[PDB]
RNA sequence: GCUGGCGACCAUAGCAAGAGUGAACCACCUGAUCCCUUCCCGAACUCAGAAGUGAAACCUCUUAGCGCUGAUGGUAGUGUGGGAUUACCCAUGUGAGAGUAAGUCAUCGCCAGCU
RNA sequence: CGGAGGAGUACGAAGGUGCGCUCAGCGUGGUCGGAAAUCACGCGUAGAGUAUAAAGGCAAAAGCGCGCUUAACUGCGAGAC
């Protein structure tokens, strides 16, 4: 006989590109994600396809904050 | 009266992983100490002798001495730890009378 | 053979048997067990005999508690057939074993007689097994 | 219930202004009172209070749109003073009109861009 | 009632009740006529009658209520309406237990038919009348076929007892 | 001391039960004349005033009743080197989850009003 | 030539904006309507929904409704994957 299955999809490369403590620029993308893992804050913006990006010159930052207990990724001038 | 167990004071250096396996080894159970008042303290008490206090019912339900130097320290045992397979004791806890 | 009546998936990955049984070790439905000490696995057929030579050689007078569920599948491939091809057929139904599992409790009975009873059963497993009692801690 | 109801109406907006980061003019409606705040972005400083509460206007009806008028009238002073020009409104949850439309007129009078 | 009711009836309420606060004694909240056409889709002309039935006798727009979800055992699902109703509070609620308690009771050809039982449990009170006849309103020559009626009477009594009390210092029958 | 509004945190902060407040404030409460509203309803929204009330709701204080936080010790796992090959042992570094003792009825900012 | 499922579209609103609203499930009463139609109150709680397969997400709801409309524009584009 033969397998019915046998297919997948190509990679899309998917994750975190900056860390906390770095250095960016505006226009630098911090996150690609899915959904929304992580939510803006002072100075990140969001795109149609959720990706999460800075709009000012600073240093990267991470928390949890909310009562949703939502992360929150943000970037300090 | 009936029970009374003895013990060693049980330093840093003679807890973690390997020194617990190396006194197993030794013949050795180590065992906690812990209740209001005091911190806890860290002690070792000898395996013929905890398993034969074992044996006895009245040993869960009594208070029991455990000595160690001058020191005396009435307490009751509360939990017991035991291998899965060959059911040797492991640990244990002993909560201050 | 005792079966799973429903699943998620028809068939399942390999894997590995490693560890200690911490969990199911203690005697919590009757007063005498029999307890693995090796790891293994053991299937829905010799779950089946050694119930029933235990539960014959009691002469049905107590109650016999089974702790094992055959609930991973295992496959096997035709014969005569060569590598590749998709995976095999599932054939039967195991339960992995690690030390220190409790199989088969008796409440009700005579201690010499489940210790007796427990003997004849253990002569049809593929690993070793003791025998242990209720203890309070 | 209704305050539940009008803080989950008010919340949208006044998230938008934080992100937006501008002063907010903020009020309150009472059957009684009314009253106005002017608070700066971080939202932890109010620059500018008001209220139908002072004693000018306590003996009045102070329920009603020459209430709403003249509170807007003062805080728009107090606000001259303060030296802020450029403000964003906030009706916290309350339909933009009547009281609260004769208050943002009368702060627009006074000068209050927004 | 009307004036009254706010007159008197509060009034002896309160004495029979023996309440403290007179903020506890009880109050009519409101009335909810509903009736529902099943299967409507099928002669699209019965909600019709019916609308018109029930805008002649409460001075009310009646509100056509859609179906929520699809049940395949009937013919209903969420698109097509299957049933109307209207909410009554104020003076309009006031004139309407009125004119029932005066004209509709002595009519009705099996006297004591509600009960003092069928609370629901916490002080509102539901009745079914059958037909939509045995009101004032239109004969039966120019009107459609006959059609149910529930009506569902809520106050602020805090249970039974309560609730058994407002309506007998009203009047009901039982 | 006490009320309202705007803030930093998001259960050690919450849920449940009990007690109290209206002098000022809050809420309920009155009506459909003017503004506004209901896929029907002054139920919501909006307006004009205040006859009475703290009933409901809000706010404050207490109970650990729940919920929640949570050690110590031990166990599982694991990087490097060595010995074995049912997946373990030794040297060294690291170290959970669960469970136990114990703890928890929060806390800190800006503005206005009253006795 | 390992395990398990989808795609070769749909929408001038199923787009934009302003304003407004929360699901589903259970417990009590009522017409020919009862396991299951519509309506009133109460209990716990997102298990509802998101045109479509699954994953990541969704309270300022990204879920639901109404009014007006065409930004489903033109010329670009710091900086990033």
């Amino acid at each position: 006989g033969s397998t019915k299955n046998g297919r997948d999809s190509n990679p899309k490369m998917l994750g975190v590109k900056v860390y906390g403590g770095q250095t960016v620029t505006a226009g630098n993308i911090i996150v690609r994600q899915r959904g929304t893992e992580f939510h803006a804050g002072a100075n990140v913006g969001m795109g149609r396809d959720h990706t999460l990006f800075a709009t000012a010159d600073g240093v990267v930052k991470f928390e949890v904050k909310g009562q949703f207990g939502r992360r929150y990724v943000k970037v300090e001038t | 009266a009936n029970f009374v167990l003895n013990a060693q004071a049980r330093a840093e250096d003679k807890q973690g992983k390997g020194a617990s396996r190396r006194l197993r080894r030794e013949s050795l159970v180590p065992a906690i100490i812990y209740g209001g008042n005091a911190e806890p303290v860290a002690v070792t008490l000898e395996l013929r002798e905890l398993v034969k206090a074992l044996e006895s019912n009245v040993f869960f339900e009594e208070v029991v001495e455990i000595k160690v130097g001058d020191k005396v320290e009435n307490v009751k045992i509360q939990a017991l730890q035991r291998h899965p397979a060959k059911n040797t004791p492991m640990h244990a806890d002993f909560k201050r009378a | 053979m005792l079966q799973p009546k429903r699943t998620k998936f028809r068939k399942v990955h390999k894997g590995r048997n490693t560890g200690l049984a911490h969990r199911g070790s203690t005697v919590s439905f009757g007063s005498i067990a029999i307890k693995a000490t090796e790891r293994g696995r053991m299937t829905a057929r010799q779950i089946e005999a050694a119930r029933r030579t235990i539960s014959r050689r009691i002469k049905r007078g107590g109650k016999i508690f089974i702790r094992v569920f055959p609930d991973k599948p295992i496959t096997e491939k035709p014969l005569e057939v060569r590598m590749g091809n998709g995976k095999g057929n599932v054939e039967y139904w195991v339960c992995e074993i690690k030390p220190g599992k409790i199989l088969y409790e008796i409440e009700g009975v005579n201690e010499d007689l489940a210790r007796e009873a427990f003997a004849l059963a253990a002569a049809k497993l593929p690993f070793k097994t003791t025998i242990v009692t209720r203890t309070v801690m | 219930e209704k305050k539940q109801s009008r803080l989950r109406r008010a919340k949208s907006t006044r998230l938008h202004i934080r992100a937006l980061g501008a002063t907010r003019l903020c009020v309150n409606r009472t059957p009684r009172h009314i009253y106005a705040q002017v608070i700066s972005a971080d939202g932890g400083k109010v620059l500018a209070q008001a209220s139908t509460l002072d004693a000018s206007l306590r003996s009045g009806t102070t329920g009603n749109i020459e209430a709403a008028t003249k509170v807007g009238a003062l805080i728009a002073e107090r606000a001259k003073a303060a030296g802020v020009t450029k403000v964003a409104f906030d009706r916290s949850g309350f339909k933009y009109h009547g009281r609260i439309k004769a208050l943002a007129d009368a702060a627009r009078e006074g000068g209050l861009e927004f | 009632l009307k004036a009254r009711y706010n007159d008197e009836l509060k009034a002896k309420l309160q004495e029979e009740l023996s309440i403290k606060n007179v903020m506890e004694i009880p109050r009519i909240t409101k009335i909810t006529l509903n009736m529902g056409v099943g299967a409507a889709a099928t002669d699209k002309k019965l909600l019709d009658g019916a609308v018109a039935d029930m805008q002649l006798i409460a001075g009310q727009k009646p509100v056509v209520t859609l179906a929520r979800k699809s049940i395949a055992g009937f013919k209903i699902r969420d698109g097509w309406p299957i049933g109307c109703k209207v909410t009554l509070r104020g003076d309009q609620m006031y004139e309407f237990l009125d004119r029932l308690i005066s004209i509709a009771i002595p009519r009705i050809r099996d006297f004591r038919g509600f009960s003092a039982k069928s609370f629901d449990g916490r002080g509102n009170y539901s009745m079914g009348l059958k037909e939509q006849i045995v009101f004032p309103e239109i004969d039966f020559d120019k009107i459609d076929r006959i059609r149910g009626m529930d009506i569902t009477i809520t106050t602020t009594a805090r249970t039974d007892d309560e609730g058994r009390a407002l309506m007998r210092a009203f009047g009901f029958p039982f």
